[PDB]
């Protein structure tokens, strides 16, 4: 189906995007790194209280704490591109403090953490995406 | 007790509409 390759596209960003944060050596996808970035780095320094508290312990706690805070940040109804950019900025802000506090360190098995941001982005805000100019039109030509 | 779910998706909804203004075209 069209929902596998929209899946697969979107999977890719988050997996580009936690590749960019830790450092492992496309446009829209470069573009996503440079605001995700810098919206992850003011996100990190508003919460600094919060995060020092939180334990990403597994892959499963992780995800958790993903839907959990997926689910109260759309809650009021609105999806924007804005607020798509921050669910990259999260997924970076878990995978540094999944393998700060990861006892034995598992790079390949983040593959997982960007796998369950690209369901939630997909399954949650896939028809809004199409609806609204897509990565190609409406997120690159907003951002860029 | 603390409820970190609320307190990261506030800052994220918040600066995510910023953003969502700063951008355009």
């Amino acid at each position: 189906s069209m929902t596998d390759c929209e899946f697969g596209y979107i999977y890719r960003l988050a997996q580009d995007y936690l590749q960019c944060v830790l450092q492992i050596p496309s446009k829209t996808s470069r573009v996503l790194q440079n605001v995700a970035f810098s919206v992850q780095k003011e996100v990190e320094k508003n919460l600094k209280s919060c995060l020092d508290n939180v334990n990403v312990v597994s892959v499963d706690t992780a995800r958790t704490l993903f839907n959990q805070v997926m689910e109260k940040e759309f809650e009021d109804g609105i999806i924007n591109w804005g607020r798509i950019v921050t669910i990259f900025a999260f997924e970076g802000i878990l995978i540094k403090k999944l393998l700060r506090q990861q006892i034995a360190p598992d790079v390949d098995t983040y593959k997982e953490i960007s796998y369950f941001v690209a369901e939630f982005i997909m399954n949650n805000t896939g028809e809004w995406i199409r609806q609204n100019g897509g990565w190609e039109n409406g997120f690159v030509k907003k951002f860029e | 007790d603390m409820r970190p779910e609320i307190w990261i998706a506030q800052e994220l909804r918040r600066i995510g509409d910023e953003f969502n203004a700063y951008y355009a075209r």
